[PDB]
């Protein structure tokens, strides 16, 4: 189990990484965009504001009431 | 060496050449700004990457660039 | 128009409080940025930035120090109030054997009242490791009556030391002629404070302690005892403890010295009832050192044709390898306060981690010795205190090279010589600091893979391999020889530590013979490789701080900076303040070796309890000879096996010592956060919160910011510290507290 | 006990994607740095200008992003282990009981069983498991070497 | 535009992107960046000015 | 009942833990000496802990396998008392605390020197935006539908 | 005492050049002063300048600006830095056009300049396999 779960979060990390290496070096705006008009991949661009702030709100929200009643229950 | 571009949002304002600590950028005559002058950086084989020439831009996303690149015994900063 | 002190420079007003920065003149004009907030803590008593005149930076530093003062006796004040009502210092008194001091009771409020312990004597409260019970019954003191007044005499004396800061700022400034007095100030600090107070102290011990403690001793209750201003207007109570009284001062000024010898002995050894020094003794040695101290302050030239002149003194001390000497020097200990604060907090923090020493070698207070808690405290407590101060020291040497140093005053000088030759001092402490760790640590893991490898005769250990400190062990058999060989006027060793018999009070041991093994020489090699690389650390980053091979001009980007850029292949920490951060990190290191050494040999080899027979039982069983040459030893039978009272502490009175544990290791780990990750991502991160914000119409004015890089590293060595040193803390509080 | 460490997966699993997506998005530039594709996927940082840019790559979110994996997996992997030694030694209630607070793990998981490990060689002798004491005291030499 | 003038910042690599600052003056002579245009948010460098070309900004009505 | 529990007011195990407790209280008692303050301070321990165990006890509070109060926060209203009602409370409390300082950063946001009175607090100012907290429910409701609650595209962007 | 009389009256320290600069490459500065001025070496601790020509070697072109940049408080400004290869080739590196480089000479022209802003640079994913 433990072997398993620690590969699992490697090769998810090592996604992640290559999706952004992918924004870096592979990514073309022109492709993904029609006149203007952004495809369903270009537009994550576009609100990635708005998911990094609700991701970093539900980190914050688990973080702090986790943390607090574990304390409570010590 | 280092590659150092600069752009024509430059304003001429010398804080990149005087900032310099290896004599990379110089000043040169331009006619796009008020100035009338533009930096330039004729010496890139002594570019060491501190990039202090950027921290002195005052144009709003600079106008001098550094790209780090291959390495040298000078861009190194080895005095051995 | 005094010719020392300028009358009203600075005008009491309330406006600048309203206008915070305005000492700064670049915070001076208001926020835009959170790095603005940051800043204004950061420069608060940065008086070298604030003001371009010696003559300010002076004034400023002396009604800092007076607010200090003032900090301090408040301190003070409130423990002996604490002690004179929170407490059970009177119950203590009649008990100290069997009676923990406590002087700090809980609030019953969300259950914490289980805070309030069993200390004994008919009270509940916190144990008390500071040693106040100990300290007070020494001075003589036996009524919560005196505590009560001299927590009232700290107040008035916290309020006169404020009264005497604010006078010195703004109704009379001294100027700075007054300021470089180095001799006046030197002679002055050497008689009056030091050997005056050497003085009064042995006054005070002679005239009040002396009689009330030997009366305790003989076991006359505290009520019983006569007040100390009895022991003055009468003769006759005193006189009949110390038969010696009688005669008066007559001996003293017919010379006859010797009659004294009834109150100023000189013994050794510890009092077989209390098991703290002598106090003839204590009060014989702060004679000797007052009159030492006193005649010592005649000594340099002020105001008269008589003393020594500091600069004539050091111009002098030249010699064929060192060029012109100390030739300037004296100009630079007169002209920059950031050498004498380097000086000051390096000499500073040796001598706390002396006292921290001495202390527990020759416990100085009734019934401490028998205290474990007391004694592990305060030598942990000192000791942490020596350390960050002579990291500090080191840091304001490296601001004096940064700021205050000139190169034109300080040609061929001792100083110019060393930055010279920089190199050579770096890479032979390089080359030692390898040496060093290399060896010691590496015995350690040779001992800890042969264990593993069922090679038990292959150890570095007693039974095996064995490297005897013969060096010590030559000392300390000169010391318990030296009453009547080499200290023919001694009766005992000075600390029973270096040998002799095992001195017990109430069947606990106070002190006994500290025997030296082949875990002692391990455990010393270690304290002397992380001291080098301490040392390694700082001096490179004093040397190196004013330029390099790296960068020739860090001089001008001031002491204070994250780094050059990323090219050179990356000049990141370069400066002398990253080198004070990373020198904290080693002291934490060395400090908490140096403390798991202490604990772990005192609970395994001096503390415990003495049969009546006379057989000897420590608090662990004497494991730390064979156990501790091993890091799984230390692992095991030190971490895991004394960390049991700190996990098991929950639902008892020492819960708050486990809860203190979980939350410094909390904190330690919080740290890593800011050490390890950088500006980029967090500033990155707060631009798409600050996109949230701004969705919502909420974002504030002043625009927040990420932490600048030195900041980041402040905060991660802060938060870094805090959580070692509490985790330490709470660890050994409650396994001493325990058992 | 159950409920809390489950909380606590879901945190660990949020911050872990919110550094990954967070550096995938921001891969191609920011506010601080709007020409960071030019640099590509690794590089140092942008200079101690406009504030300092410490670890402003996109490598460097996966870099600070394996160090939440590794903490989301430790506790995902202690949850499972305490819970699986609970249920093999029978005593079900230490789990249910002790898993609600942190000192409740610290004594009665890591404490508590790593008694035998720790005793894997002693002054005294040592057993088969003397290997894995010393591969414990070889992963903390590691992990303070990442730490320098 | 002109002195006074309130316009939006249409530059994408600038730290007043989409956002309004007040033009301080608009120069007339063959320079490539005549606008220029002061903000009340200073950047990651501090400075709370910049030239701006004249198809970079766009007026507010 | 729910998810196998059963009230404290019948769980055997509750009423051990208390008697437990109590017990260790009384032998704490037993060491201290008449109307003493420890003595007084132990009984109002105990007092305390039987007033809290008897509270729990007639709560409709569900007690499982260790005899501990366990939480119902699946949304039914039968324990509505343990997250929902607490729930609601923060809400408003939280809600009241983020309308006030938007508020407030809205209104110094028009004035000559927005950063100043973020620093040096204008008390009058945030006294009477403070007390007006108590209808943000309300006023959040009459500030969306006017549009004035969000920004649409003055917010900056990066380059991607 | 020294080598040549036109050396900085310096005691030497272990920070100049090493075994790197007699093989690659080193660096010279010279100026003249009107004053013998005591300044602080790049490399170690303090030096005393000659009343008339200076000479000073060092290991890296860096050293020799930062000397310069020091010089400049003393109001020396005709200090000129040359770079020497192993054997005798001076190259004049720092005054190269006899103006510094702060200053608009004639004569010089702009290296490394895009006609664009930053935000006109090509995209990554378009610059593959070149
Ligand atoms: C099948 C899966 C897969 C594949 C094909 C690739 C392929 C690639 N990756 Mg990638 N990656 C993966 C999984 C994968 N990765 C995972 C799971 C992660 C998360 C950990 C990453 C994280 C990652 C990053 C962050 C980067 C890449 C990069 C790259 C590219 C260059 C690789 C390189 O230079 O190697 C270099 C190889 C090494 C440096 C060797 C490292 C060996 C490590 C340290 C382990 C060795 C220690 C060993 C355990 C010793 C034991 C100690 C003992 C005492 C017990 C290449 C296209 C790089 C790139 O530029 O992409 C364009 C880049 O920056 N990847
Ligand atoms: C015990 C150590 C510790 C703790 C408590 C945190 C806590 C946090 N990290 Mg973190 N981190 C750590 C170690 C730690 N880190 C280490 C070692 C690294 C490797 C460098 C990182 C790398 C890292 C990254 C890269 C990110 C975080 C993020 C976060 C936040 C996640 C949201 C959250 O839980 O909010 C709740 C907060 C807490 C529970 C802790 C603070 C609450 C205290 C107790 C309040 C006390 C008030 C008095 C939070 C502040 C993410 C973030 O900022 O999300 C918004 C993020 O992007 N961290
Ligand atoms: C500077 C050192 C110092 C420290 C650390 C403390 C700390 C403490 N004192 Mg204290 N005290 C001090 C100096 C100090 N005092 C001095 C100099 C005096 C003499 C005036 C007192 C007189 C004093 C009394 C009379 C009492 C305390 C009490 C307390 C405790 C509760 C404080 C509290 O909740 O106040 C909260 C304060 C505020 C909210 C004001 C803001 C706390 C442990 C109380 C205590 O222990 O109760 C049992 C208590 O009754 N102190
Ligand atoms: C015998 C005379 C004498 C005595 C006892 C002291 C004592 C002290 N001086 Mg001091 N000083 C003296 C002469 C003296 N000085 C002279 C002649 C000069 C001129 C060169 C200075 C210049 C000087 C400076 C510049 C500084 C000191 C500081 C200090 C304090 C060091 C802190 C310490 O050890 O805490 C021990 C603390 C105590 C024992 C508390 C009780 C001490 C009280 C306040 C008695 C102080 C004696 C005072 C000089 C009497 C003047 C009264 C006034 C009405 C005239 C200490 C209180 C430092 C300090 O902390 O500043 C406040 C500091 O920065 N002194
Ligand atoms: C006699 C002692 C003494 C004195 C007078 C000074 C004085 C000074 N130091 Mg200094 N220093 C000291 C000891 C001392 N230091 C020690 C022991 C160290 C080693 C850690 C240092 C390390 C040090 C560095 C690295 C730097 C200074 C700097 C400075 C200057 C500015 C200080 C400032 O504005 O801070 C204002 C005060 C603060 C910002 C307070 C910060 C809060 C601290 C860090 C946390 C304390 C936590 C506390 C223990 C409570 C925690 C409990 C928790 C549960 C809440 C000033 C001349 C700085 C400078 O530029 O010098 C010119 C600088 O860069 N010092
Ligand atoms: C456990 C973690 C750890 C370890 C082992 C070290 C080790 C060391 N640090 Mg440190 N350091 C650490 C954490 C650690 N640090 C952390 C967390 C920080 C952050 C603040 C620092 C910050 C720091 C600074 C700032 C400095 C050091 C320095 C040193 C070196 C001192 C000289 C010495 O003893 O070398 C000897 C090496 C050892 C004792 C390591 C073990 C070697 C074994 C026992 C013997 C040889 C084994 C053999 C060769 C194996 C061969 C087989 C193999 C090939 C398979 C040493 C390499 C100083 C330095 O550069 O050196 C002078 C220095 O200036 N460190
Ligand atoms: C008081 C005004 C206020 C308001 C209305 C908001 C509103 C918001 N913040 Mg926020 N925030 C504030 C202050 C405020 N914040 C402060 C002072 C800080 C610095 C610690 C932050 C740090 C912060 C982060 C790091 C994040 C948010 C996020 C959010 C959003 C989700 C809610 C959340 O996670 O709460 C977060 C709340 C906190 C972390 C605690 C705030 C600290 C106190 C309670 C607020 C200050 C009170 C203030 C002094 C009152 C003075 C007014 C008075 C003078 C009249 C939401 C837009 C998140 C987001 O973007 O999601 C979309 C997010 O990731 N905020
Ligand atoms: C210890 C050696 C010692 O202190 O001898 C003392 C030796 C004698 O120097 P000087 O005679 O020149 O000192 C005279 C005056 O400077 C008084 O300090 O000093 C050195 O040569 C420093 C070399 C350290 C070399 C480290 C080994
Ligand atoms: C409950 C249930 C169910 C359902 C289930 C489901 C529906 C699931 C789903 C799940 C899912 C749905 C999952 C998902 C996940 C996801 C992930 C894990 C992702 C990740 C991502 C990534 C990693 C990305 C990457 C990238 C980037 C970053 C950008 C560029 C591109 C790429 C893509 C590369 C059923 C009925 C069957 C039955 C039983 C019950
Ligand atoms: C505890 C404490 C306190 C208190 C303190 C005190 C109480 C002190 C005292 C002190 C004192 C009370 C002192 C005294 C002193 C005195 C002296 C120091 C004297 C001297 C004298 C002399 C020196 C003389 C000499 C001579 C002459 C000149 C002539 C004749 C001959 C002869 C030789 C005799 C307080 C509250 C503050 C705070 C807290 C802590
Ligand atoms: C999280 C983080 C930030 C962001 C941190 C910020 C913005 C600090 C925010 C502090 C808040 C706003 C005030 C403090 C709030 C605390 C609750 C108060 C302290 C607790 C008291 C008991 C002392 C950096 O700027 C940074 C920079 C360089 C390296 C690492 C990091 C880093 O890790
Ligand atoms: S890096 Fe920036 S500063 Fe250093 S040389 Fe090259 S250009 Fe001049
Ligand atoms: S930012 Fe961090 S890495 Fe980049 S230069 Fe400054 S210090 Fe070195």
């Amino acid at each position: 189990y433990t072997h398993h779960q620690y590969i699992a979060g490697f090769l998810m990390v090592g996604a992640f990484a290559h999706g952004a290496i992918f924004f870096v070096r592979d990514y073309d705006p022109a492709v993904n965009t029609r006149n203007g008009e952004k495809n369903v991949l270009a537009r994550m661009l576009e609100h990635k504001e708005a998911i990094i702030s609700h991701l970093s709100w539900v980190s914050l929200f688990l973080g702090f009431h986790t943390l607090g009643i574990y304390v409570h229950n010590d | 060496s280092h590659t150092v571009k600069i752009y024509d949002t430059c304003i001429g304002c010398t804080q990149c050449v005087r900032a310099c600590p290896t004599d990379v950028l110089e000043m040169v005559p331009w006619d796009g700004c008020k100035a009338g002058q533009i930096a330039s950086a004729p010496r890139t084989e002594d570019c060491v990457g501190c990039k202090r020439c950027e921290t002195a831009c005052p144009t709003d996303f600079l106008s001098v660039r550094v790209y780090l690149g291959g390495e040298t015994t000078r861009s190194l900063g080895l005095a051995y | 128009k005094s010719t020392i002190v300028d009358f009203n420079p600075v005008e009491t007003s309330f406006e600048k409080w309203a206008k915070p920065g305005q000492f700064s003149r670049t915070l001076a004009k208001g926020p835009k940025t959170t790095t603005w907030i940051w800043n204004l803590h950061a420069d608060a008593h940065d008086f070298d930035i604030q003001t371009n005149s010696l003559q300010e930076v002076s004034r400023k530093i002396f009604s800092a120090h007076f607010g200090q003062l003032a900090v301090i006796f408040l301190w003070l004040s409130g423990m002996h109030f604490h002690g004179a009502y929170f407490s059970n210092y009177s119950a203590w008194l009649t008990n100290p054997t069997s009676t923990k001091p406590s002087a700090q009771i809980v609030w019953p409020i969300v259950g914490q009242e289980v805070l309030n312990a069993d200390v004994g004597g008919n009270f509940q409260g916190i144990q008390i490791t500071s040693g106040f019970f100990q300290l007070w019954r020494a001075e003589g003191i036996t009524s919560e009556v005196e505590l009560y007044w001299t927590a009232v005499g700290g107040l008035v004396a916290s309020f006169l030391m404020l009264f005497a800061g604010w006078f010195h700022y703004h109704k009379a400034a001294p100027k700075l002629e007054w300021f470089q007095n180095v001799e006046s100030m030197l002679n002055h600090h050497l008689a009056g404070l030091l050997g005056l107070g050497s003085l009064s102290w042995a006054g005070h011990q002679i005239h009040i302690a002396l009689p009330i403690n030997k009366l305790l001793d003989l076991g006359v209750s505290p009520e019983e005892i006569p007040l100390p201003y009895e022991f003055i207007l009468n003769r006759d109570l005193i006189a009949q403890l110390y038969p010696s009284f009688n005669k008066g001062l007559t001996p003293f000024f017919t010379l006859n010295w010797g009659e004294y010898s009834d109150f100023l002995t000189f013994k050794g050894g510890l009092n077989p009832v209390t098991g703290g020094l002598w106090l003839t003794d204590t009060a014989h040695h702060h004679l000797a050192i007052a009159v030492l101290f006193i005649v010592a302050g005649h000594m340099y030239k002020t105001n008269w044709f008589l003393g020594h002149s500091i600069k004539t003194i050091l111009e002098a001390h030249k010699g064929p390898f060192t060029g012109e000497g100390h030739k300037g020097l004296y100009e630079v200990l007169t002209t920059s306060w950031h050498a004498q604060l380097a000086i000051n907090l390096a000499l500073f923090g040796s001598l706390s981690i002396i006292v921290a020493h001495h202390m527990y070698a020759m416990p100085p207070y009734p019934y401490i010795a028998i205290d474990y808690p007391t004694q592990l405290s305060l030598f942990t407590h000192h000791v942490w205190i020596g350390g960050f101060c002579i990291v500090g020291g080191a840091a304001h040497g490296a601001i004096f090279f940064v700021r205050d140093y000139n190169a034109a005053n300080n040609y061929n000088n001792l100083i110019d010589r060393v930055i010279r030759h920089r190199d050579a001092i770096i890479s032979h402490l390089n080359w030692v600091c390898i040496f060093l760790g290399c060896h010691s640590f590496g015995l350690y893991v040779h001992n800890d893979t042969m264990r593993a490898l069922g090679r038990s005769q292959d150890l570095f250990s007693d039974n095996a391999i064995a490297l005897k400190p013969i060096f010590a062990q030559f000392i300390q058999n000169l010391h318990t020889l030296a009453p009547g060989s080499t200290a023919p006027n001694a009766l005992t060793t000075v600390s029973y530590a270096f040998g002799g018999d095992v001195i017990s009070v109430g069947s606990k041991i106070a002190m006994m013979p500290i025997s030296l093994g082949t875990a002692d020489f391990l455990v010393h090699h270690i304290h002397a490789f992380t001291i080098h690389v301490t040392v390694l650390i700082l001096l490179k980053g004093v040397l190196y701080s004013r330029n390099s091979r790296l960068i020739p001009d860090k001089a001008n980007l001031g002491f204070r900076f994250p780094c050059d850029g990323p090219g050179r292949g990356g000049t990141c920490q370069v400066s002398a303040w990253d080198h004070v951060f990373l020198g904290l990190f080693w002291m934490y290191n060395s400090i908490s070796i140096v403390i798991f050494h202490f604990s772990w040999k005192m609970q395994s080899d001096v503390w415990g309890t003495v049969s009546p027979t006379g057989a000897v039982s420590h608090i662990t069983g004497g494991n730390f000879a064979q156990s501790s040459i091993t890091i799984n030893g230390w692992l095991r039978d030190f971490l895991w096996s004394q960390a049991a009272q700190v996990v098991q502490s929950y639902g008892s009175s020492l819960s708050a010592y486990g809860l203190i544990f979980l939350g410094a290791h909390f904190i330690w780990a919080f740290s890593l956060m800011f050490l390890f990750s950088g500006r980029g991502y967090w500033q990155e991160l707060i631009e798409s919160i600050v996109w949230a914000h701004n969705k919502l119409k909420v974002a504030p004015s002043i625009q927040p910011r990420a932490l600048s890089i030195t900041q980041g590293r402040a905060v991660g060595v802060a938060h870094y510290l805090l959580g070692g040193i509490g985790t330490t803390w709470a660890f050994f509080l409650a396994r001493i507290i325990s058992v | 006990g159950d409920f809390l460490v489950h909380h606590a997966i879901a945190l660990g699993l949020h911050t872990t994607t919110l550094i990954l997506v967070k550096g995938a998005l921001d891969a191609r530039g920011s506010k601080l740095m709007p020409d960071k594709k030019d640099f590509g996927y690794s590089f140092p940082c942008d200079g101690p200008g406009r504030g300092g840019t410490c670890d402003i790559s996109a490598w460097d979110a996966f870099y600070l992003a394996m160090f939440w994996m590794l903490n989301t997996i430790g506790w995902v992997t202690f949850y499972w282990h305490w819970k699986h030694l609970t249920l093999w030694q029978g005593n079900q209630v230490q789990f249910n009981e002790s898993s609600n607070y942190i000192m409740g793990w610290l004594r009665d998981y890591l404490w508590l069983n790593s008694s035998p490990l720790i005793n894997g060689y002693n002054p005294f002798g040592m057993n088969s498991l003397s290997v894995w004491a010393w591969m414990f005291l070889f992963g903390h030499l590691v992990w303070a070497t990442g730490f320098m | 535009i002109q002195k006074g003038s309130t316009v939006r910042i249409l530059r994408k690599e600038s730290y007043w992107y989409n956002e309004s600052g007040t033009v301080v003056v608009v120069d007339q002579s063959k320079v490539r960046y005549p606008v220029l245009v002061r903000f009340t948010k200073v950047n990651y460098a501090g400075t709370n000015t910049n030239n701006f070309g004249l198809n970079e900004v766009e007026e507010v009505v | 009942d729910i998810g196998g529990l059963n009230p404290c007011k019948d769980s055997e195990v509750f009423q051990k833990r208390l008697a437990k407790t109590v017990k260790k209280l009384e032998n704490r008692l037993k060491k201290y000496e008449e109307g003493t303050p420890p003595q007084i301070a132990i009984q109002q321990q105990i007092t305390q802990t039987k007033q809290r165990f008897t509270r729990y006890a007639d709560s409709n509070l569900l007690c499982g396998n260790d005899g501990l109060p366990h939480l119902i926060t699946d949304g039914r209203w039968s324990h509505g008392s343990e997250f929902l009602l607490p729930s609601i409370l923060f809400l408003y409390i939280s809600g009241w605390i983020g309308w006030v300082g938007r508020k407030y950063i809205r209104t110094v946001g028009q004035t000559s020197n927005p950063t100043e009175k973020e620093i040096i607090i204008d008390v009058p100012l945030a006294i009477s935006i403070m007390t007006s907290g108590f209808l943000w429910p309300f006023a959040a409701w009459q500030e969306f539908l006017s549009g004035d609650l969000i920004a649409s595209d003055e917010t900056i962007t990066t380059s991607p | 005492k020294l080598k040549q009389s036109d050396f900085p009256k310096f005691e030497g320290s272990t920070g100049g050049w090493l075994s790197a600069a007699k093989n690659e490459e080193k660096y010279v500065i010279i100026w003249t002063s009107k004053d013998a001025s005591l300044f602080e070496m790049p490399t170690g601790g303090t030096a005393k300048m000659n009343a008339g020509n200076n000479v000073a070697y060092f290991a890296r072109k860096e050293q020799c600006l930062a000397l310069g940049s020091q010089l400049r408080g003393f109001k020396i400004t005709n200090y000129k830095i040359f770079r020497i290869y192993p054997p005798l080739d001076i190259t004049l590196l720092h005054p190269f056009d006899g103006v510094f480089p702060e200053k608009v000479n004639q004569g010089r022209s702009p290296v490394g300049k895009r006609d664009a802003s930053i935000g006109g640079n090509p995209n990554p994913a378009s610059l593959k396999f070149q």
